[PDB]
């Protein structure tokens, strides 16, 4: 497996692009009737950073859900004893720039739970394999990975 | 260690126009470019990061572009309250290091000062020191004449001016002159007037009193 | 509400060390970077360094190895800068400013300590009144006094409105002296009452002075 370069993304074209993560569709509310495409994520070998301290960073889609607990597993294989860790995911705040998939529960920006910067390249490298649509080495602080919509 | 040079070193703009700064690396820093503003007496504020992300709640009025070297920060619609030093900063090299800044002043119409003078209080003329000050309000632009005549005669080397820097709200600017005499000098005249010229004065304004 | 707030202004001999401080709220102060930024008239903002609470990695800029130390109280949330061996070129305004784990840039930033290195003794200012168209002036002379800087404020923070504080002037005495002005409606002078608090922290000095026609 070869870790991805700074500031590389794969595949090789725009997030929002058809053959990446496609369109952004709108912006998911907590109040509103698309908030029950969101599932909460308790995976006990996923550490969430939970910013905000209301549990948001856990809610995200179902493929979202499924590349991530995929990337948990893969994660804990290359490097025992660490944990894949999520600093943002759902977005419920504006602090991601305009039409982020994190408002659509669609994205993850991530780390390794010993936040080892050295393992990010490889991290983004499993992001890819767990079958993430777009997956971006955008800071030496974290990987940022997002999903199509269901 | 990268060094970052931000031209132009300031920019006097009127509100409603565009303020283009730039911010070049000596060598690339992939998109690692941050714009902070620093309002007089405040810390800096985050504005645009990654080049081009605003922050959360920065005004649409505020971008960046650029990658590699070269950068470009644009305020679109320059407002009142934009007045401050922006600067960049690059965190691609270690150590981060920023730009030297560049100034952004508000040119406005012409406005004359309302003045003021205070004589010294007897609380402080006990003390031996008589501090007589003349306050020039809310004027634009900054350049202004204050003379100081005492029984008529213009002083020299006996007083100092300070101004402030220029409001956010009605991008004027004010200023104070002290004369600083001993109480003895203070107390051989009768007559202590502040003399103010400025574009905005039809004439010169005089205020004075009779100690 | 995130606040990164610093330690009261500093006088200090050269030799001497001085260790300043920044306490984080409103955030979990182990979980993020804390970072040091100089700035002074002569080299604008440098950044100086960064400690990780978390792990308690510190990265020092080169040209502050010899210089800074840092180190952090978990139990208070407090970060601390050390600065050893000061000379006229450590004199300048100290920011502690945090990450939030998208780089190393700036989101929250604490006020400044201004470290003055300097043989004077501190001296605490003098205050006078500046005693009081629809719109009167009045104010308060603060004079003599070292080293930077001073805060005032009008009828505790009540009144800023027309307040206008002038910069320092340094006198050839090598102390400072400014003033600070506000414009009130004539009519509300009988009535109102105007109040300057001055203070010097430095010399300990704390002054509420009543400015009256």
């Amino acid at each position: 497996l070869t870790p991805l370069a700074y500031k590389q993304f794969i595949p090789n074209v725009a997030e929002k692009t058809l053959g990446a993560s496609g369109r952004y569709e709108g912006k998911i509310s907590r109040n509103s009737e698309r908030f029950k495409e969101l599932t909460p994520n308790y995976n006990p070998d996923i550490i969430f950073k939970d910013e905000e301290n209301t549990g948001a960073d856990r809610l995200m889609t179902q493929r979202c859900k499924d590349k991530l607990n995929a990337l948990a597993i893969s994660v804990m294989n290359q490097w025992p004893g660490v944990k894949l860790r999520v600093t943002e995911g759902w977005d419920e705040d504006g602090h991601h720039s305009e039409e982020s998939l994190h408002y659509e529960g669609r994205a993850v920006d991530i780390t390794t739970s010993d936040r080892d910067r050295s393992k990010y390249g490889m991290l983004a490298r499993l992001a890819v394999e767990a079958g993430f649509d777009w997956v971006y080495y955008e800071s030496k602080a974290h990987i940022h990975c997002s999903v199509k919509a269901e | 260690d990268i060094v970052m040079t931000q031209t132009p070193k300031f920019l006097l703009v009127s509100a409603g126009d565009k303020v283009t700064i730039t911010c070049k690396a000596s060598q690339s820093v992939s998109n690692d470019l941050t714009w902070y503003q620093q309002k007089p007496g405040q810390s800096p504020k985050l504005l645009i990061y990654y080049a081009s992300n605003r922050y959360t709640g920065v005004p649409d009025r505020f971008t960046g572009s650029g990658y590699g070297t070269d950068f470009t920060f644009t305020i679109s619609t320059v407002q009142a309250e934009d007045l401050a030093v922006y600067f960049c900063q690059q965190d691609y090299g270690s150590p981060p290091t920023f730009g030297g800044g560049t100034k952004v002043e508000i040119k406005r119409t012409v406005a004359a000062p309302s003045v003021f003078i205070f004589p010294p209080s007897d609380e402080q003329l006990k003390s031996g020191t008589a501090s007589v000050v003349c306050l020039l309000n809310n004027f634009y632009p900054r350049e202004a004449k204050v003379q100081w005549k005492v029984d008529n005669a213009l002083q020299s080397g006996n007083s100092q001016e300070s101004v402030t820097e220029q409001d956010s709200k009605d991008s004027t600017y004010s200023l104070s002159s002290t004369l600083t005499l001993s109480k003895a000098d203070y107390e051989k005249h009768k007559v202590y007037a502040c003399e103010v010229t400025h574009q905005g004065l039809s004439s010169p304004v005089t205020k004075s009193f009779n100690r | 509400q995130v606040q990164l707030q610093q330690s009261g202004p500093e006088l200090v001999r050269p030799g001497v060390s001085v260790k300043i401080s920044c306490k984080g709220s409103g955030y979990t102060f182990i979980d993020e970077a804390l970072h040091w930024v100089k700035q002074s008239h002569a080299e604008s903002l440098e950044w100086i360094g960064v400690i990780r609470p978390y792990s308690g990695e510190t990265n020092y800029n080169q040209k502050f190895k010899d210089k800074a130390t840092m180190t952090v109280d978990i139990s208070s949330s407090t970060a601390y800068l050390e600065l050893a061996r000061l000379t006229s070129e450590d004199s300048a305004i100290y920011y502690c400013a945090r990450d939030w784990e998208r780089g190393d840039f700036f989101d929250y930033w604490g006020q400044g300590t201004l470290v003055t290195v300097s043989s004077a003794s501190t001296k605490g200012p003098s205050v006078f009144p500046l005693a009081p168209g629809g719109t009167a002036a009045l104010g308060c002379l603060v004079k003599d006094y070292f080293p930077e800087p001073v805060t005032v404020s009008w009828n505790s923070g009540a009144l800023t409105s027309g307040v206008h504080t002038f910069p320092a002037v340094l006198q050839s005495s090598g102390l400072y002296s400014l003033s600070s002005v506000v414009t009130v409606p004539s009519s509300s002078l009988g009535t109102q009452t105007y109040i300057c608090n001055v203070n010097h922290k430095p010399s300990n000095t704390k002054v509420d002075k009543k400015v009256e026609p």
